[PDB]
């Protein structure tokens, strides 16, 4: 029930979530180890996600959060890179996808920092790099980000290095 | 998957030493997110 909608380059809506991808690139404390070595990158595609069932799905759960915190979901926009992306836009997030190794336990990690899910297209660490060349910092393999609605309720504060 | 921390929805990882670094954020729950847009790019090589 997933179907993809192409945005053109013209449309605002295109040039926000461009701008926000763009102005959130940060360098990383592994010299580029995992997402390779890059201050920008070059947009090719931005396609938005229709899926009525995953929608409600998301849209039930945001009103019981909402509902157990003075009527606020504190929802965010916030990025996912995955091996998985295919998985996710088709069947949704679910427990399969959580990070049993992650440093805040089994959960699903996003990033305000678009560079910080960039890490994670290829795998944990950048896996082997990309299928084609092994390179984790290939500038010809086309990568692929999730521009997701997040809904954090009360969010626990870890302060951390 | 675990559970979020009792009475919390969500985790917040804030940094404190990387002064650059924004926040990074943990759901215990698959329907707290939506993957609303996908995005398909390269990383260029600075010149
Ligand atoms: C079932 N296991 C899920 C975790 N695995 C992942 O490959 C994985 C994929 C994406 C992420 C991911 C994706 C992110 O966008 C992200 C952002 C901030 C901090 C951490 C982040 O981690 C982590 C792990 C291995 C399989
Ligand atoms: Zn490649």
């Amino acid at each position: 029930g997933t179907i993809l909608i192409d945005l053109s380059p013209d449309d605002k809506e295109f040039q926000s979530v461009e701008e926000e991808m763009q102005s959130t690139v940060r360098e990383h404390r592994d010299g580029g180890h995992a997402g390779g070595i890059f201050n920008r990158y070059n947009i090719l595609k931005i396609q938005k996600v229709c899926n009525k069932k995953l929608w409600e799905r998301y849209t039930h759960r945001r009103k019981e959060v909402s509902e157990e915190n003075h009527n606020h979901a504190n929802e965010r926009m916030l990025f996912h890179g995955s091996p998985f992306v295919n998985a996710i836009i088709h069947k949704g997030f679910d427990e399969r996808h959580a990070y049993i190794g992650g440093m805040f336990g089994a959960g699903i990690y996003f990033a305000e920092n678009s560079s910080k899910s960039n890490q994670y297209v290829y795998g944990i660490g950048g896996g082997t790099g990309c299928p084609v060349h092994k390179d984790r910092s290939c500038y010809i393999c086309h990568r692929q980000l999730l521009f997701c609605r997040v809904t954090l309720g009360k969010s626990f504060l870890q302060f951390s290095a | 998957m675990a559970h979020s921390p009792p009475g919390h929805h969500s985790v917040t990882g804030r940094p404190s030493v990387n002064g650059l670094a924004l926040a990074e954020y943990v759901i215990y729950r698959g329907e707290q997110a939506y993957p609303e847009y996908l995005i398909t790019y390269q990383i260029m090589r600075p010149e």
